[PDB]
RNA sequence: GUAAAUUUAACUGUUAGUCCAAAGAGGAACAGCUCUUUGGACACUAGGAAAAAACCUUGUAGAGAGAGUAAAAAAUUUAACA
């Protein structure tokens, strides 16, 4: 029943060796999650005469405010959201090289 | 109270007690023998 | 009931770490032939799909599959286009099995080819020395020879047993 | 390698883990022995001459 | 073709649709969308991992920043396994015919 | 020091180099004894003839082996 | 995983919540699990120059344990700038007027002294008690185990732990005690 | 013919992970019903 | 053991030195003090002592997204009493 790692969360790993111990093989094939421990997907989110029209809700907000909220949202810093000058976005480069 | 580097009694009276993190010398006989360890 | 070297269980008694038994090399000998047997069942049959293989060349350990390039800093004085086999693999791997060699894994057990495709000389390289208050500055540029090879096939051969 | 591997073959890696694990273990228990019981499976050496 | 998906090339509509109708022609019961990772699903930056169970068992898992586009991935995931088309299949033969 | 070590050969570091045990060179050992690993030489095979001169091999233990056949042992 | 090129990167670098409980626990290893995970050093994807790092919530900041006599000898100094504003306060004194103040000074201290600092200290969680806001709570995923090992009081001994464990001695019966 | 400049990387693979690519999710186990950390179900 | 040395020919240039270890002087058994001797380093590269000319490790020169190592992380909590 020994076993170096529990085999529980990535892989089944069966660690062996060859007849002139030249070579070690690792059977490991690969473990799925089991069905008991999911959770099902939350697929749920009157006298109404005139249609809801689209209404357009973008308030304005300052600098300052607007900062604040994305900071908060994405757990960041407000120094990364305040822009820069021309001198940094004409030395960025705008095609860049790609691989794979 | 007389801070001394050695405690050392001066009289039969005298004893030694371990108070507040540094030891001290109380004599009811004589109140000027109290010492405190510097 | 207590033997002479019987301790009373306490924070120090026992090591922190809990005991561990290692299996019976003469019931795991067996289960290792089992398990060989299953990896060189799913060769003869062509059960796997890409692989990767690790090769040692040009003194360098290169993590390489099938269709891919590697840059060497060195000439082969090998004609582009020309065919050759890399000897020396330390590992071949695939989605559920894997096989190790010991430094190195047989030659009756993995083949790895690549071809010369692009012989080429490096960008220039700026190798400056500087020393203040001395007058000493002298400026060098190099250009290492490369090549270019690609991994055409990785195959093994059902040689475990 | 390792690191290539760490990231891109996450299976394999756990492979050499449980290796370095296996072999972490028998160290031990041959430090325990005083050499009467044989060597590790895994602990044994391919000489080359 | 070499580096490039099934999908990448392949563009369709729907693919959970799709996945639907290669079930039916393998005598394959309808599967199950259920939730196996979840992170940050009340953030702006959310990971899902819908798992699609057929009989209750896994048949693919994929991720996504919503449920929708999750699942939406988890169906193509299905897809190329189904076709063939993984990652992880063996790379063509270019070698000289036998 | 240095100089002796220029004599004996020793200018690039963890580069061995063989020397007879004769008392003239051990004296001169006996002042870089500090500075260098003093290792016997074995021969297990014996002295290298003619035919072994491409097939020698000095391993860390002190042995100079006349077959380096690069092969597993079948043993 | 044959997963699409966008999903699959969206995965590799996505962002985790984890849990750690701070009961009976040093605030220096809490920082030492909580610093890998902040600068994302448990990932074997882990760059510098990639925001990989993670968020920690430590709930039960105020019953933390310090070893020693750190609540008494460790000073926490700050200077305000004006003069006369040289101000130090033990830690005892500190985790009164704030109970999360010792948490995230030791995690602030081990965080690379570098601009990204700052960041990772607004992924960083800190609860004096066991409550949670509901949105925090409902995005965690893995609770990383206390480091310390918090030894049992001699009133939570089972009746079977004591009778196991042997007398050593045997007092007189004439003894008052 | 390509440009003498600068090479980024001395490989390039256009499948480099045949296993799976690494996720934080691969090397954490699943729990009963997957519930999070001190959430309590019905 | 090693490969230099002397003589011949032709001239330039350096010699207001430092610190460390050691022996000994002057000062005060002070000085990053002064003055000799032996040796090392420095004005020649690099790593380590927090930053670091003088301590330790180490030299002969390039490329590498290989490997093995050198020096290299301070300890310590002390008073009863016939
Ligand atoms: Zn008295």
């Amino acid at each position: 029943t020994y076993s170096p790692l529990p085999d529980d969360y990535n892989c089944n790993v069966e660690l062996a060796l060859t007849s002139d111990g030249r070579t070690i093989v690792c059977y490991h094939p690969s473990v799925d999650i089991p069905y008991e421990h999911t959770k099902p997907i939350p697929r749920p989110d009157h006298d109404q005469v005139l249609k809801t029209r689209l209404e357009e809700k973008v308030e304005h907000l300052e600098e300052g405010p607007m900062i604040e909220q994305l900071s908060k949202m994405f757990f960041t810093t407000k120094h990364r959201w305040y822009p820069h000058g021309r001198y940094h976005r004409c030395r960025k480069n705008l095609n860049p090289p790609k691989d794979r | 109270f007389k801070n001394k580097t050695v405690l050392k009694k001066r009289c039969k009276d005298c004893y030694l007690v371990k108070r507040r993190g540094r030891w001290y010398v109380y004599c009811k006989t004589h109140p000027r023998h109290k010492q405190r360890q510097m | 009931s207590y033997l002479p070297g019987y301790v009373p269980k306490t924070s120090l008694s026992s090591p922190p770490w809990p005991e561990v038994v290692l299996p019976d090399p003469v019931e795991e000998t067996r289960h290792h032939a089992e398990v060989v047997k299953k990896v060189n069942e799913m060769i003869v049959t062509g059960q796997y799909g890409r692989l990767f293989a690790v090769v040692h060349f040009a003194s360098r350990q290169w993590k390489v599959t099938s269709e891919d390039l590697i840059l060497i800093g060195n000439e082969l004085d090998l004609a582009c286009g020309e065919r050759i086999r890399l000897e020396k693999v330390l590992l071949v791997g695939a989605d559920n099995f894997t096989l190790l060699g010991k430094p190195l894994l047989g030659k009756d057990l993995v083949r790895v080819e690549a071809t010369v495709i692009e012989k080429t000389e490096s960008w220039p390289r700026i190798i400056m020395r500087f020393r203040k208050r001395k007058n000493f500055k002298k400026k060098r540029i190099v250009t290492t020879p490369q090549t270019v090879l690609r991994i055409n096939s990785i195959e093994i051969a059902p040689c475990l047993l | 390698v390792l690191a290539d591997l760490a990231i891109y073959e996450p299976k394999t890696f756990k492979s050499l883990a449980a290796l370095a694990s296996r072999r972490r273990h028998e160290g031990f228990a041959a430090a325990l022995g005083d050499g009467k019981e044989p060597e590790g499976i895994f602990s044994r050496v391919v000489q080359y001459h | 073709m070499t580096g490039k998906e099934l999908f990448e090339m392949w563009k369709i509509i729907n693919p959970m649709g799709l996945l639907v109708e290669e079930l039916k022609k393998r005598n394959v019961s309808a599967p199950e969308s259920r939730l196996t990772r979840q992170s940050g699903g009340t953030t702006a930056l959310p990971l899902y991992f819908v798992g699609l169970y057929c009989d209750k068992k896994l048949i693919a898992e994929g991720p996504g920043e919503t449920v929708l586009v999750a699942e939406e991935e988890a169906a193509r995931v299905a897809l190329r396994k189904l076709y063939g088309f993984t990652e992880n299949r063996r790379p063509w033969n270019y070698s000289k015919p036998k | 020091e240095k100089d002796i070590i220029k004599m004996l050969g020793l200018e690039k570091a963890h580069t061995p180099q063989v020397h007879k045990n004769i008392p003239s060179v051990n004296a001169k050992l006996k002042v870089v004894k500090h500075l260098i690993r003093i290792k016997p030489l074995k021969l297990p095979q014996g002295l290298p003839a003619e035919e072994n001169m491409s097939n020698t091999c000095l391993k860390s233990t002190g042995e100079l082996v006349v077959q380096w056949h690069l092969k597993p042992v079948e043993q | 995983s044959s997963f699409s090129r966008a999903p699959q990167q969206w995965a590799t670098f996505a962002r985790i919540w984890y849990l750690l409980d701070g009961k009976m626990q040093p605030p220096g290893k809490l920082a030492a699990m909580a610093s890998i995970r902040l600068q994302g050093l448990h990932k074997p994807v882990y760059h510098a120059l990639s925001d990989c790092g993670d968020h920690v919530v430590i709930m039960n900041t105020r019953h933390i344990a310090f070893s020693g006599n750190k609540w008494e000898q460790k000073v926490y100094s700050s200077h305000t700038g004006y003069p006369g504003g040289f101000r130090q306060v033990t830690a005892a004194q500190l985790h009164l007027r704030d109970p999360v103040a010792i948490v995230k000074l030791a995690i602030y201290g081990m965080l690379p002294k570098n601009l990204h600092r700052r960041t990772m200290m607004e992924r960083l969680h800190l609860f004096p008690d066991e409550y949670i806001p509901e949105d925090i709570l409902k995005n965690l995923v893995e609770e990383l185990p206390q480091p310390r090992k918090i030894p049992k009081r001699l009133d939570e001994y089972t009746q079977e732990e004591i009778d196991a464990f042997p007398r050593l001695w045997t007092p007189p019966e004439d003894y008052r005690l | 013919g390509l440009d003498v400049i600068r090479i980024r990387k001395p490989f390039h693979t256009d499948n480099p992970s045949i296993q799976g690519q690494w996720h934080p999710f691969t090397n954490k186990p699943t729990t009963f019903r997957g519930l999070r950390p001190r959430e309590v179900q019905d």
